This record gives C-alpha cells, structure tokens and sequence, in this order.
C-alpha cells in the first residue's frame, strides 16, 4: 500500500524559512515524480512545483518561483520542500501527491497534509473547560452536552468524546480567531437514558503543542 | 498556459436529481482524440480524490452515479442520481500544457425541506470562573438553510460584544447545518448580571426562539 506521510502542522513567522517533509512508502521512491499542491481555505487548490528525485531536477510555478525550493532524499525515500519568506497569503494547507502516468497523468495518492500558519505569536497550549446545563424544564427527551476549548495557538486541535467512544450525535465546530488565539467548541447529543448511566468526558489533544487535556462533564 | 474556470461556484441539488457542473478551459486540452482532464472530489478536512479521468472514463472503485462528458474547451460533470454523500467540493485539472493548474472549484450541496434549529445554552464552567473568566455558550444544531442569526441578551439588554460565532459544513447523513455562539465576559461582569438569554432567528420561525437561564 503506497502512502505519503507529512507532519500535522507547522508554525512560522513572516520572513522566516521552513522545510516540509513528504515521506513515501510502499513503492520505489526513485520511479515516480513528486508534486506539491497548495490549498488555502476558500481559495481552492493551487499547483506549487514538481521535482524529479533522481537528478533533483525541479519545475516551479512562476508564482512560487524563488519562494519554494525542492530537494529529495533517496536513501530515506522522503521528499522535502523549502519555503522562503511566507506571507499572510501563504498560510494554507500543503499537499504532496504522486503523479501516476498512464497517458494522461492524474494524482492517485495524496499526503496527510500540513497546515502552515504565518504569525508572530507563540504556541499556546489549550485551555479546555466542560459545559453542562445544570438545569432544564424537562421539555425534551434528549440531553445535549458540550465542551469548550479556548486559548490555543495554532490550529487545528483534535476534540473527541470519551476518547472517541461516541461517534454519533457529536459535532466538532471549527476554530475562530480572536485576539491572536483560536477558540472552538464541541457538542454531543445523547438520550435522557444515557446521561445518568454513562459518563461523558471531553478528550482534547493539541498536535502542535503535543498536549492532551481531559475534562469530565 | 491553460486556465480552468468552473461555473457556478456553488450548487444545491435535491436528492434524486441530476447535478451538472462545467469546467471551461482557456485552450483546447484535446490531443489525439483523447482529451486531458481529471475530475477531483474533496470533502472538508480531507485531500481530493480522482473520479473521472480523460473526461470520458470512470475510475475503478468510484460509483457509477458519477459521470462526465464534453470535448475541446468545454467539459461537464454529471452526477445522477444525487445522493446525500455526494456533497463535496469538485475540481478539474488539465495535463495538456505546463505548468499544470487546478480549477476554481465548485461546492455541491444537498437541497431539501427547511428545518428548525435546536437551541441549547450552556452556562460557564466553575473551572473557568476560577481563572477569572466566563463564557456563556449557546448551541444551535440541525437547521436548514444556513441563513440564521443569533442574538445575545443579558438581563433583557442586547450585547453584541465578545461574541464568537462558528458555522459548520453540511452534514452528510442529515443534510443539515449546525453552529455555536460563545459570549465571553469577565467574572465581574458575570456576578453583576443574572439573566443570560440566547435567541435564534431563522426562516422557519417568524419570532426568535428564546432559550435562557438564570445565574
């Protein structure tokens, strides 16, 4: 099974330089070409550059010219992309794809994705608080619970209920930027029979800071 | 090079109908009777996946309800019948010339009857009050369409400051929408006020739905 692995996210200041990793497995790294794709939310997908790993020959876009630098490691079967001086418009999710050639060339496999946020802020571990109603009029047979995750940078943050035990009736809301810090919320809807019998906990894991927070509701 | 422009930018099709999305190229991608195009489907939070290659062919593993046609500079993507799982962002890609580029994108949505939101408001936790802050959070789930408004009223007085609104994408199975509203205020502002009211203004209700609690 061919798979392309990438880090979760990367934080960078404007004008700095970062190096992104794309790890290929399941197939010979020297027999295919590595391509890079940029996706900014709401903008869609954009093409970055393609490299031949054997001779390290690169083909770059005029928009990404001198902005990106491509290099590969054939011993580790891993491809690298260096970005120089990212701006606010350069914040986006980056992908690496293996181009499958049969006549017309398509993209069969994609990477895990890497979110590169351009900011001068420093990584802030998340502060997670439980949300319980504590009161009700007994007008509904369903019990809704929630979890608040605030004061964390950068995004994203994984939020699961009971360490992923509840896959239904759960809603993970996207982050909102306020005062340089991201904030999201989560909700779960369980019947009135499940709430007293089962314990509902909020499992939160921040990939950037490598921290895990568990709060019981 | 070859610039791809897709129209429209967003489309809403009811279940069982046909969804048509066009990919227009600035130059002809057809070479030796075989055109160069690829149709990509991308769900939120996931990478795109190939669907229709050479515009005439369906990829193995992709269901038969997805199809495409067209020659030269005008291609189309026809999805029939439309299903709840078909909602996603669609793309097109030309391999004819260099550098290769991707389409502008089109977001397909499922059209159905309207639904009323379920409003539930959660008072701030005691752990947050220990740190000195307070957040009154209000949840709105399962409402269609996505046009809706949330009004915060403290002790009968509307407060629009310190509100964080977050909207989601369309649910795959339910084909509905969900959002939250977070009202952040200091512990001193929490102890100096009692009634906290969350209102929801949606097209399915002439009057706002009142859900509140007392400190």
């Amino acid at each position: 099974q061919v798979q392309l692995q990438q880090p979760g996210a990367e934080l960078v200041r404007p004008g700095a330089s970062v190096k992104l990793s794309c790890k290929a497995s399941g197939y010979s790294f020297t027999r295919f070409w590595m391509n890079w794709v940029k996706q900014r939310p709401g903008q869609g997908l954009e093409w970055i550059g393609m490299i031949h790993p054997s001779d390290s020959e690169t083909r770059l876009n005029q928009k990404f010219k001198d902005k990106a630098t491509l290099t590969v490691d054939k011993s580790s079967t891993t491809a690298y992309m260096q970005l120089s001086s990212p701006t606010s418009e350069d914040s986006a999710v980056y992908y690496c794809a293996r181009k499958d050639y049969d006549y017309d060339a398509w993209f069969a496999y994609w990477g895990q994705g890497t979110l590169v946020t351009v900011s001068a802020a420093k990584t802030t571990p998340p502060s997670v608080y439980p949300l319980a109603p504590g009161s009700a009029a007994q007008t509904n047979s369903m019990v809704t619970l929630g979890c608040l995750v605030k004061g964390y940078f950068p995004e994203p943050v994984t939020v699961t209920w009971n360490s992923g035990s509840l896959s239904s009736g759960v809603h993970t809301f996207p982050a909102v930027l306020q005062s340089d810090l991201y904030t999201l919320s989560s909700s779960v809807t369980v019947p009135s029979s499940t709430w007293p019998s089962e314990t509902v906990t909020c499992n939160v894991a921040h990939p950037a800071s490598s921290t895990k927070v568990d709060k019981k509701i | 090079d070859i610039v791809l422009t897709q129209s429209p930018a967003s489309l809403a099709v009811s279940l069982g109908q046909r969804a048509t999305i066009s990919c227009r190229a600035s130059k002809s991608v057809s070479a030796s009777v075989y055109s160069y195009m690829h149709w990509y489907q991308q769900k939120p939070g996931q990478p795109p996946k190939l669907l229709i290659y050479l515009a005439s062919s369906l990829e193995s593993g992709v269901p038969a309800r997805f199809s495409g046609s067209g020659s030269g500079t005008d291609f189309t993507l026809n999805i029939h019948p439309v299903e709840e799982e078909d909602a996603a962002t669609y793309y097109c890609h030309h391999s004819r010339e260099l550098p290769p580029a991707f389409g502008g994108g089109t977001k397909l949505e499922i059209k159905r009857a309207d639904a009323a939101p379920t409003v539930s408001i959660f008072p701030p936790s005691s752990e947050q009050l220990t740190s000195g802050g307070a957040s009154v959070v209000c949840f709105l789930n399962n409402f269609y369409p996505k046009d809706i408004n949330v009004k915060w009223k403290i002790d009968g007085s509307e407060r629009q400051n310190g509100v964080l609104n977050s909207w989601t994408d369309q649910d795959s199975k339910d084909s509905t929408y969900s959002m939250s509203s977070t009202l952040t205020l200091t512990k001193d502002e929490y102890e100096r006020h009692n009634s906290y009211t969350c209102e929801a203004t949606h097209k399915t209700s002439t009057s706002p739905i009142v859900k509140s609690f007392n400190r």
